[PDB]
């Protein structure tokens, strides 16, 4: 599985990106920091696509993916 | 945001273009020109002077996605903000629009507020 970590988000920018992610795939382990967001994503949309759409708001440097074992 | 930014609102449904023209006027943008499809839009853009393009998705002759691609591939126009208007918030559309180089997307019908949010963010990412 994969995990997405968004950093340096503005106020409310976290919620916005959650719903944004809710259109491409389904998030599991949703953590909402005051300026961060992290969630687990299944093997759906390729990382580039997620990044392409998220860049409608944030910069690529704010997105990071990470693996996770079962 | 220069309130004299020359917008080009592309849509094959006149009424949708009228609505958009109003929403913009409400937000203070009065320089709005219309086009009925990608081909019309491209012909009008040739004259230059525009600074933003709001474009609908499906249109005869040349659809929004193609208009985006063509704009992105053209020298003088490549750096022109294009806001894609889709009718459904389906991922395939949303992803294709991002891959193509759209400055954003908004699902219709949308309010003046929604429009204004989308516009503010696009202006933000370009410091304009
Ligand atoms: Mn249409």
């Amino acid at each position: 599985p994969r995990r997405i970590i968004l950093s340096r988000l503005k106020a409310g920018e976290v919620d916005l990106l959650e719903e944004e992610l809710g259109h491409l795939t389904t998030l599991t382990d949703v953590v909402k920091g005051a300026d961060s967001l992290s969630a687990i994503l299944p093997g759906d949309i390729a990382e580039d696509d997620i990044t392409a759409v998220l860049c409608f708001v944030i910069e690529a440097d704010q997105i990071t993916f990470e693996t996770v074992e079962v | 945001a220069d309130k004299e930014l020359k917008f080009l609102v592309v849509d094959d449904f006149s009424t949708m273009r009228r609505i958009v023209r109003n929403l913009l006027k409400e937000l203070g943008f009065n320089n709005v020109e219309e086009a009925e499809d990608g081909v019309d839009a491209l012909n009008k853009l040739q004259a230059g002077g525009y600074g933003f393009v709001i474009s609908d998705w499906n249109m005869p002759n040349m659809d929004g996605l193609e208009l985006l691609k063509t704009i992105r591939a053209d020298g003088a126009m490549s750096a022109l903000p294009v806001l894609m208007v889709t009718a459904e918030a389906k991922k395939e559309n949303i992803i294709a629009a991002a891959q193509a180089g759209a400055s954003g997307y908004v699902v219709k019908p949308f309010t003046a507020a929604t429009l204004e949010e989308k516009l503010n963010k696009i202006f933000e990412k370009l410091g304009m």
